[PDB]
């Protein structure tokens, strides 16, 4: 059940196209933007608890873009 | 060198030992014993009971 | 009142195939399970049973794990056990009896009684 | 695995008899699971007890089950004349399975 | 020239199933058809009383 | 009444140790005693080549 | 188990014979151990192999060892004609016990 | 130069027991080594062996796992295999021969080579 293995942990680099590599560019994307399709309240409230740690304008952006990184996949 | 059903590809020695299924530990013939087995089953009790 | 009633089988050779039926009246279907309790005169009973009759499932006495299956069927309300590649030894009369499921429907733990009720018998003999 | 049942027994009316079952902790020690099949030869078993101690509605009074460790006892009173049912011992295994007893033919003098 | 190392398994399939359920009291049951390396097994406290 | 809960070995007899070893590569090693779970073996790498 | 080897063959004297013995991954692919002993019908069998390519000091340089996989292939060559000892294929399997082939009865005609 | 022979041609009853005797000359019993290679003629040689003269350790075949058992004696520099409950099958030849033990003693890992030499033979047939 634990079994995500082989896009992250180590790829071939080659002059060939890798598995399925014309998949996951958007196999990656869709599902963080699916997840936050539904849901957005979630981004509500995630954007409030960056907006008001670090106050730099900059590191919280940081803080919201990563917030809503980490937990479409939520892990 | 890795094979699924009549197919094969190369992955790293990495990969290959962290897939959470049964191993056969590179075991011939027989009634392999598999190690693990308890990744890919489901024990889940109804309610309380049964 | 409740009522078991069952084919009274003959021989059938050894190595034939035994067909007996039980099909319960007198009570509620779908509350009825089942057993089957084989018998011949002068040793122990053995049970080599079966127990579910909502969602057809069963369970098998590790002597006879494979060589019964059973069917059921509501619509006759009926309840068939088959002994494929009987001996000379199984010579025999196997009662149905009931042991009523829990309400979930499924079938755990029995009723603190088991066997309110028997068949009333069919006796199988070999040659 | 049948459960251990002493073949037979008799006795004077109304004289008090005691049936042994003795089985294992697999089965009739763990568990309350007991029943004595009264099975009149030739005719259909019927149960005679039910939860130990207890009985079913149609039960003469006079049986009485009991237990402890790896025991049945059905102890019966005043045996009536046509008392002879070949009793056999039943219960609920731990894996699963019911066994029945050795079974007691009831020899009534 | 290739020589095997593990196997594992992606699909599996289960056999028949058995119980052995212990009273309260005894506490841990057993299960003969464990002690296998083809069996697969795990306690589940449950719901029992009375 | 009592009631038995598990048990403990005081002393061990141990006969057969019957061994297996492979290559470098052609995997981890293995041998049919495993699957018998009355034995006990611990897999460790250490040998030579050559 | 039983290393496989064929039963029989045969050549004019010079040409090459090659004796080739299958096993599995368990002992003459995942190990170097092999031995081809040539067994001189009614006397004893000696040594024609070590460690496959190379020989002991009193073998006829004919002789020449190789694997490939799981195989074992003694080839020789320049015959003498008098060399026809039943060639038994052996090796040492990773359990820890040894295993010799079927043999190859060696026909010279 | 290396030196094995054993004990002649014999025979025995189905049941019986054969002592076979190998005895090593013209070399160091030292860094010792002896096997048993049954052969009679027609077939596949098995090899029911044990490895370690030193220390007295065995290993056997399963094939005959428990059946025979072998005695190790320097004083006669001799190692006896013994073949208890024989059969009309075992009919056949056992040869002596020897794979050196390593240095520590200890016979795990043979030599590259094994049998550089051969017991003389010992043609052993069953009634």
């Amino acid at each position: 059940a634990v079994t995500l293995p082989s896009h992250s942990t180590r790829k071939l680099q080659t002059r060939s196209q890798t598995w399925l590599e014309s998949r996951e560019y958007t196999k990656h994307l869709i599902r963080v933007e699916n997840w936050i399709f539904r849901n957005p309240g979630f981004a509500l409230a995630a954007a409030a608890i960056a907006w008001l740690l670090g106050s730099s304008t900059s590191q919280k952006v940081i803080y919201l873009v990563m917030i809503l990184l980490i937990a479409p996949a939520y892990s | 060198y890795l094979t699924m059903n009549n197919k094969h590809w190369l992955v790293h020695k990495e990969w290959f030992h962290d897939i959470p299924l049964p191993w056969h530990a590179g075991a011939d013939t027989g009634t392999p014993h598999w190690n693990n087995k308890e990744a890919l089953v489901e024990f889940k009790d109804a309610h309380a009971k049964r | 009142e409740v009522q078991l009633v069952e084919s009274g089988a003959e021989v059938k050779k050894p190595g034939a195939s035994v067909k007996v039926s039980c099909k319960a009246s007198g009570y509620t279907f779908t509350s009825y399970a089942m057993h089957w309790v084989r018998q011949a005169p002068g040793q122990r009973l053995e049970w080599m049973g079966w127990i579910n009759a909502g969602n057809g499932n069963t369970k098998y006495s590790q002597k006879f794990q494979d060589r019964v299956t059973i069917t059921r069927d509501t619509s006759a309300s009926t309840a068939y056990m088959e002994l494929s590649s009987l001996r000379s030894e199984d010579t025999a009369i196997y009662y149905c009896a009931r042991d009523k499921v829990d309400d979930y429907g499924d079938y755990w733990f029995p009723t603190l009684w088991y066997f309110d009720y028997w068949g009333q018998g069919t006796l199988v003999t070999v040659s | 695995s049948a459960l251990t049942q002493p073949a037979s027994v008799s006795g004077s009316p109304g004289q008090s008899i005691t049936i042994s079952c003795t089985g294992t902790s697999s089965d009739v020690g763990g568990f309350n699971y007991v029943s004595w099949f009264q099975q009149h030869p030739g005719k259909a078993p019927k149960l005679m007890l039910y939860d130990v101690t207890s009985r079913p509605s149609g039960v003469s009074s006079r049986f009485s089950g009991s237990k402890s460790g790896n025991t049945a006892s059905l102890t019966i009173s005043g045996l009536q004349a046509e008392d002879e049912a070949d009793y056999y011992c039943s219960s609920h295994t731990s894996r699963g399975t019911w066994v029945f007893g050795g079974g007691t033919k009831l020899t009534v003098l | 020239n290739m020589a095997e190392v593990r196997s594992y398994c992606y699909e599996a399939s289960i056999s028949d199933m058995a119980s052995d359920s212990r009273c309260p009291t005894q506490g841990e049951a057993y299960l003969d058809k464990q002690s296998d390396t083809q069996y697969v097994c795990k306690r589940t406290l449950v719901d029992r009383g009375w």
